[PDB]
């Protein structure tokens, strides 16, 4: 715990950026998460929705 | 079957071709929600039930 300034650090680094990469998964109200099974099931007036 | 008691059929281990109902002139209705009508051919699914 000697050192926790600069572990403090990588965590919160590692922490906000492991938060934007789940937060990838996130549906927003969207059918799917995925553009993939958005663009493979919609055509595009109601997939660009 | 009456619509109390409609038919619930299991389509399974099969090729779906849906372009021979899409395009046929037989249809009033035909209307997809969650999918448009001219992607089913590029879809798989574990379980098609009419």
């Amino acid at each position: 715990s000697a050192l926790g300034k600069l572990q403090d650090v990588v965590n919160q680094n590692a922490q906000a950026l492991n938060t934007l990469v789940k937060q990838l998964s996130s549906n927003f109200g969207a059918i799917s998460s995925v553009l993939n099974d958005i663009l493979s099931r919609l055509d595009p007036p109601e997939a660009e929705v | 079957a009456s619509v109390y008691a409609w038919n619930r059929k299991r389509i399974s281990n099969c090729v779906a071709d849906y372009s021979v109902l899409y395009n046929s002139a037989s249809f009033s209705t035909f209307k997809c929600y969650g999918v448009s009508p001219t992607k089913l051919n590029d879809l798989c699914f574990t379980n098609v039930y009419a």
